[PDB]
């Protein structure tokens, strides 16, 4: 029933009487469910010790992955320049996924296409898909530039993207001069940030190297920046802006912030912004390169110095006060230009935030998943606020990059309960929080599955998710945060800090109970 | 205007290369109530011509995602690479009753997680390392579907070899799919696919039970996969009828309920294009008969709870008019507070294989007026029965592309769009009001007088909300 | 009890068994407590309909104010200049009281001073605290400007503010060039908004009436800006942010945020940017002088109309989408600037954000409080959310001010269950929400002890608060958000509808309960 | 130190003008120094505008001494500054209903408008107090704290108090506590002490109902910072003492009337509540004596010396309580002594503590270069020379001006004090714990509370982010 004034979704009108009634009757009569005391049990079994070692013992299943496959990652990368359309060679079910997966994200419109290979391209290869999708998608949505790679059906069966689009532009689908950028981005091979490393190789590949002889290191004056994945708004802004602050001439070589938020005005824009091509011809002329997520950018580090001739720096991810301390001394060096007062004083200002808000920050323990970059970052910036990472999770990273990370927490007296987990999902995590509970999880949407399984075996033992990451789908508009420099750390010391204070306060609350410290000063 | 809706088709086709102008011209149509052939106004269920921005899935989708995925208290593996799993995690809300991880498992993603090692030697050998791990791990899984993924029949494997020896060696059902995305042209397939599962591998599993007490008036609801709650909805209806659902396929749904349904005696198809498949099987094998009907709004609901009703005896028509009579001045309620803040106002839809044409009363319940809709893989027999549904001169597509879709708005200018999450912020940000018809924008339930409630509660917010009048500056 | 490796706080140290018996036997032993269940039927009481009738029949007391006394907002006004001191001539324990009171919601220092005013003072008044005050203040603190107001005891025995700064410049214990503004700031007229008014005008007064022969209005080509009492740093920031987009020449006229938010690099400075005093003998020379507070603005509103000939516009607090579009075409039109295209792209990325979160926002009933100009503000973009403000209260508005937000609630259908309440207080409130409950509170820190309150007669019936507002004392960092413009609104915005998405989600996390509508997509 | 100290002192002082350099030599002191009348003078009238620490003595009623106590209702009496600055700034933790049996950290107040200056708050506060019992029913009494206005404009509360006192049969005590009396929050200690004396001791004189034990006992002086009495209380009772009432921190009317019947008299803070324990052992005989629960050492020596007053059961089971917590406070300086052993601090706050947390200090190896008051007495400053070591500085009711420089020559590795202070050192790169709130930290009190300061004073000491206030480029 409803009541008109008052329309029930179905968050309560299931909780009515005559639903629940229904609701048992369905489960006693056909559902056959295992008795209620057999499910606690096995609830009890699967928060043990005992359960997580069994689950360490996986080799073969994974449950609840922490990471996306490749070509997301690379339409995400040709979203960033102009007029550009993304294009998966392959089959239409991931192109769809692919936009929903970022629509959900980012609350907005993504283009991206697919040439739809079927069960017969599968025997005779894609050619002629392709000749007619490049023909199709320019034509109908008229890009400036299709940037192409590969669903996995396309990478079994083998088709050649390079010899594709020559024999596309040989037949005349496609004027010759049109600029067609390709990588191979196999879904079986590493993750989503792979495939943004692969397009952009491709796409810096092809402005470029058949164009070197005209070349100088340095001419124009320029730094290159290369962001890698990267799904808040406000971390490619902040970039820009502290090198607008700093006066230096800089190249953001894939850049989607404008696409990703556009005006709602009336109408419908399916391009915005992004790196223009000729920023891309122009990028060997720059003083250097610099990867702000140099972890999934090695191919691209590899052609950045086996052709363009730069000395790539090595500097970590910009986040937290050390890194960013680091990114802007290293950018000091290469462009010439001093370290303005306006970023000094935001540094202070980041300093002191941190003074204040050390007493509840500190000692508190941390749960985190996340990409390779974004993880590391985020251990050294709770490092240098007094946390402790405790489980640190990184389905896609390597050894490497493992090594990297337990070296920081030993430089740390905070990194003495800290472990690095790569390769394991979610389910493993489930396993930690429960096992050496932490205070709080810092990770994404599905981080709240976690939480759902800990307050059921007690208020006591929930550990509330802090959304930080990607992708986020259940809160509205977190993609426009920052997370990168002294901004970024402000924002994300002041969640934390007020996560811890929500939190107290939610243990607080009772009446004549514990309200005795839900002091109004904190 | 129907010369105008046919001069506006050639307009938008202008645009394509001749390959493509040929095929797209033989899906866009107007309808005519002179002709319900489908056979002569549109062409449905073809190829998506490549690089036109398909609004499409893959056979995966359609029987992971739609058919498979909701069954609760089985384990379902995403067997394959990552993508596919992750992509469609908790995506669809096909709504349960269960502890999830401990004996439901609908929004959690199981999957083989493909390396390049599974592509060289094959994947058979992983995934019965995965069956026994998933036994270990989650005892209480009453069965294991194995929901191929692109790559496995490309490289050559046998899901049915495994699940054939897993299954012997554990007694436990263990469900081979072969629902690779490049199968087909759409989620169609894998509906289809998924239906033939179903049959060879679950449905008959009770063939010889003599236990299970048969009443008059057992009954299934065939294709509702609860978005939101809807087939709760429409079992509260059904129930207080005088009839007892046996079995809901997909939503909210268990294996055992499945392995039931042959004992029903009626079986209540909502969702024609997904479950079709299964119920022909089941009226050929265990001759029960099927019927379509539809809970979208009060008049379609009323007319199918007594249609429904006059299947059986006269104690069942008895309380179908009891129901009947106890929601009406509820629903009443609802078309007094808002037909009024909707009526006269125009919509277009574009949905996937049953909502284009089954939601159309309900808006005219509230008075609005259907002035397009299509689907994204629909056969020719649901366009025969949308051809009773929409009205003359409206225009109709299949497989519409993102251009056309845009195109056609811009002309038309209706004042509510009903469509999916990658269309929501195109034209939102055209000023046009959009309401998802997949997940109900997070609303719902829709079906049964309940969700005519929310559905007019959710169509009035999102069309006279103020934002829409804001789209302008005031200086521009 | 304790361990060493896990310290207990007061929470949850006092929960132990010991502690716990202990308190029991303190209470039955010596207390002389009511009943538990006399308490518990006199709280039922104060909940219900009846309770609030009487509640409301109040005449002479007050309980749980929501406004300070006006000498607070006149100490928070003269912070905003140049190297300026506050000084307050009356008693010390206010200037105690006003310095922590900033203290704790800016996590920062406050500068202030005041002339200790004894018993003596009472039968002789206060001018030798006047004298030696201002000549300590002005030899050990070095301000370059002291800004005076008054107690409520050096009101009551009628101190001559006026004749006691000007004997101590005759007698030369000040220098007589030395600018001592001054400013009568009763605490029991108005509230502290009305010491702010005060104040500002009395700076106004000392740097130009005197001198207003050789002003031409306009010759500066100016825009002047008057914020009033203002709390969020991001408030001052976003107003000069988008005039110099605009390339608007402008003066911000009182502008705190430098003191209220120096760097931690080692060094305390007592003074960092402000209004200098030549901006305030320059400003009759504006174009026109906007007020961003008009409602606690009216005695600086007469005086620079009056004095300044300036024709102040008629324009609501910047709050919200149609009153920053009145804000910026206001603004355009006086300084002849157009608005560019990065404050109507700006505009459009706020609409499109109403777009994404109308579903969650409409029809949500809110209860809220503050002062005038903000409570309005807050009103109108409430009602263009599709929101309603039912409870809207405002401790300090008047007669005419409840009238101008009537009008607002009439001409939208969002207004429609809405009460304007004035002179009521968060006792009253707590009423408001028992007996006409709402969904969520946007308030101050005061208003956690409602929600306290509302979870106590149960969890169906808790009200969560959001803090907006001043002061902000249980959460971290706050102060540096914005509540104007555009981008005060996306914050608003997004807060709004996260409270909601977060509080479903606690909701829904009941396992097999009510988790069928845990969505991981909202 | 010794010349080196008077030198910074002088040296800071030549800023000022020749009048209130003079007066400010006479407050600033370096520690035969059994007399504080011969190296300090104290409690004074402030200099005006060099911007004192210091409170009111509405504050010194309304907000240490009479707020606390948990079944009573306060009245504010005045305009709105004094009753909201003063809402729940204070952690006088109690355990209560908040609105219908307890009223603390709420704000009641008369609100005085022009027209009440104009013709009097007399009849205004008499229909306040109706309101009260109409809407609170549950309270057992009633305070009228009055705010600066009160007495400058005549009014009459000791009138309305007594009149309605009769017609309610309630308690209701008239405080006159107005800002302008005194020089400081120490005039309010006293006249709320006063005010108690008159209006509430003196209920149960003839009232012998309570059945008393030999080991009955009252803190006095303790509002329960985080807890602070409580940490001490089961200190008390586990050595088998009866804690018959504890005074405001936690208090309860029904508490303060029986206190006439206990043994002996507790008294921490010294400075607040001397007045009222004089008095009971003047007219009930009851003694009192000082104690200390700051530190394992300090609540050590004070267990046994409150012990050494009774008998020996209760001297018996003050070992047993030394022996069950020895362990305890042993890991807790084991762990954090090393942290913090060699390390200076710097002091300054109200009138007991600057001097009753140097034992728990050095008990983790700590050295107390500095200490002040706001409003402390001589008597104050004598038992503060027994406790600060030698060459120390020593400072009364201090200018910001003078902190900071002192501050900037000594150099200590933290400070002590309030929150007017906190963020003025944090931005000079100088750990800062708020002793006033224990930084929304506690209890301090007791051994459990050792662990708590313990982990404060290192988390905060330690803390990474020391090492950040320069950044590498300078
Ligand atoms: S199954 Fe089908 S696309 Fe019949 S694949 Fe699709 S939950 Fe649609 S129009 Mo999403 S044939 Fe169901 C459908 Fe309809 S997922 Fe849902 S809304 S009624
Ligand atoms: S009462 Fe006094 S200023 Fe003895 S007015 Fe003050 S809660 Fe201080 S040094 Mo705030 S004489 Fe208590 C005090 Fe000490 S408020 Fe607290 S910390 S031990
Ligand atoms: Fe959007
Ligand atoms: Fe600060
Ligand atoms: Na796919
Ligand atoms: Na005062």
């Amino acid at each position: 029933s409803q009541q008109v004034d008052k329309i029930k979704a179905s968050y309560p009108l299931f909780l009515d009487q005559d639903y629940k009634d229904m609701l048992a009757k369905k489960r006693d009569g056909f559902e056959e469910k295992y008795p209620q005391d057999k499910i606690d049990e096995v609830f009890q079994w699967t928060t043990t010790k005992e359960y997580q070692e069994l689950n360490f013992q996986r080799e073969a299943l994974t449950v609840n992955p922490a990471k996306a496959c490749q070509p997301l990652g690379a339409v995400l990368c040709a979203l960033g320049f102009e007029k550009t359309m993304p294009y998966v060679h392959g089959s239409q079910g991931c192109v769809a996924y692919f936009r929903s997966y970022f629509n959900r994200h980012f609350r907005e419109p993504v283009s991206c296409v697919s040439d739809s290979m079927t069960e017969d391209a599968a025997v005779f290869g894609g050619q002629q898909n392709m000749k007619d999708g490049l023909q199709n998608c320019k034509a109908t949505y008229k890009p400036d530039m299709i940037a192409v790679s590969t669903t996995c059906m396309a990478e079994v069966i083998g088709d050649d993207l390079n010899a594709f689009i020559n024999n596309s532009k040989k037949e005349g689908f496609i004027p010759d001069e049109f600029p067609v950028p390709f990588a191979h981005t196999p879904a079986f091979v590493g993750s989503h940030v792979t495939g943004w490393d692969n397009m952009f190789e491709g796409i810096a590949r092809y402005f470029t190297l058949k164009s070197m002889d005209d070349k100088v290191v340095g001419s124009n004056k320029k730094i290159n920046i290369v962001p890698g994945f990267e799904t808040y708004l406000g971390n490619f802004r902040v970039i820009k802006r502290m090198l607008s602050e700093m006066g230096v001439g800089y190249s953001l070589l894939s850049d989607p912030e404008e696409v990703l938020d556009t005006p709602a005005d009336g109408q419908f824009r399916m391009y915005a912004g992004g790196t223009t091509q000729e920023e891309m011809k122009d990028a060997p002329n720059a003083l250097n390169t610099v990867l702000l997520q140099p972890w999934h950018l090695e191919k691209t580090k590899k052609f950045v110095e086996g052709t363009w001739k730069h000395e790539v720096p090595k500097l970590n991810i910009p986040m937290g006060l050390d890194w960013t301390d680091e990114f802007l001394m290293k950018v000091s060096e290469i462009s010439g230009q001093p370290i303005p007062a306006s970023l000094t004083k935001e540094r202070g200002r980041l300093v002191d935030m941190m003074t204040d808000s050390h007493t509840w920050l500190h000692g508190k323990r941390f749960a985190l998943w996340g990409d390779p970059d974004f993880v590391m970052g985020l251990v050294k910036f709770l490092l240098e606020l007094g946390c402790e990472p405790v489980h640190i999770l990184c389905h896609n990273g390597n050894k490497r990059w493992k090594k990297a990370v337990d070296a920081i927490l030993a430089a740390s007296p905070y990194g003495k309960n800290a472990t690095v987990y790569i390769g394991k999902d979610l389910w493993h995590l489930r396993s930690l929080v429960f096992t050496d509970k932490p205070d709080f999880m810092i990770g994404n949407s599905y981080g709240k599955f976690i939480q759902r399984d800990t307050l059921h075996k007690g208020k006591e033992f929930e550990v509330p998710l802090i959304r930080i990451g990607f992708p986020i789908f259940d809160r509205h508009h977190l993609h426009r945060s920052t997370t990168l420099g002294y901004e970024g750390a402000m924002q994300i010391l002041t969640t934390l800090v007020n996560s811890i204070l929500e939190r107290l306060d939610e243990e607080t609350r009772g009446m004549q109970a514990t309200d005795y410290n839900h002091d109004l000063v904190r | 205007s129907r010369e105008e809706v046919e001069s506006l088709i050639q307009e938008v086709l202008e645009v394509y290369p001749e390959k493509a102008r040929k095929d797209r011209n033989k899906h866009l149509a107007v309808n005519d109530p002179a002709v319900t052939q489908s056979k002569k106004c549109i062409i449905s269920n073809k190829k998506s011509q490549p690089g036109l921005m398909t609004i499409r899935g893959c056979a995966y989708a359609g029987s992971k995602g739609v058919v498979w995925g909701p069954i609760k208290d089985m384990i379902h593996i995403s067997h394959g690479p990552v993508g596919c799993g992750q992509y469609s995690r908790a995506g669809r809300r096909n709504y349960y009753i269960g502890t999830t991880g401990v004996n439901a498992f609908v929004t959690m993603n199981f999957t083989s997680d493909f390396q390049e090692k599974d592509i060289v030697f094959g994947g058979d050998k992983k995934l019965a390392k995965l069956i026994d791990e998933v036994e270990t791990l989650f005892p209480l899984n009453k069965g294991i579907s194995v929901q191929s993924e692109c790559p496995i029949g490309l490289i050559g494997d046998d899901i049915e070899s495994v699940s054939k020896v897993k299954g012997a060696e554990l007694s436990k059902t263990i469900v081979p799919v072969r629902c690779e995305g490049f199968r087909g042209v759409s989620q169609s397939l894998g509906h289809h696919i998924a239906n033939d599962a179903v049959r060879d591998w679950v449905l008959g599993k009770r063939d010889e039970d003599t236990t299970f007490a048969s009443t008059p008036y057992d009954v299934a609801i065939i294709g509702d996969y609860n978005i939101g709650g809807d087939a709760w909805s429409s079992r509260i209806l059904l129930e207080e009828m005088g009839l007892r659902c046996v079995a809901q396929w997909s939503g909210d749904g268990s294996i055992s309920e499945i392995e039931l349904t042959p004992k029903v005696k009626l079986n209540l198809v909502h969702c024609y294009r997904s479950m079709n498949y299964i119920s022909r099987h089941m009226e050929e094998k265990y001759g029960i008969p099927w019927m379509e009907y539809n809970f979208f709004g009060p008049t379609k609901t009323i007319e199918s709870l007594r249609a429904i009703a006059a299947k059986f005896d006269e104690s069942i028509q008895k309380k179908c008019e009891e129901v009947i009579a106890k929601y009406k001045p509820e629903w009443e309620a609802v078309v007094a507070k808002y037909r009024p803040r909707l009526e006269g106002k125009r919509v277009m839809l574009y949905i996937g294989g049953l909502r284009p044409r089954h939601v159309i009363g309900a808006y005219e319940d509230l008075g609005m007026e259907v002035v397009g809709t299509g689907y994204e893989f629909a056969h020719n027999d649901d366009y025969d029965r949308t051809m009773k549904e929409m009205g003359d001169s409206t225009l109709l597509y299949d497989d519409v592309t993102g251009y056309e879709f845009e195109e056609f708005v811009k002309r038309i200018k209706p004042d509510l769009i009903g469509s999916g999450i990658k269309e929501k912020f195109i034209f939102q940000k055209m000023g046009i009001p959009f309401r998802e018809m997949h997940s109900w924008d997070y609303s719902g339930p829709y079906h049964g007088f309940d969700g005519f409630a929310i559905f007019a509660r959710d169509m009035d917010m999102t069309l006279n909300n103020p934002c829409w009048k804001k789209l302008q500056a005031p200086w521009e």
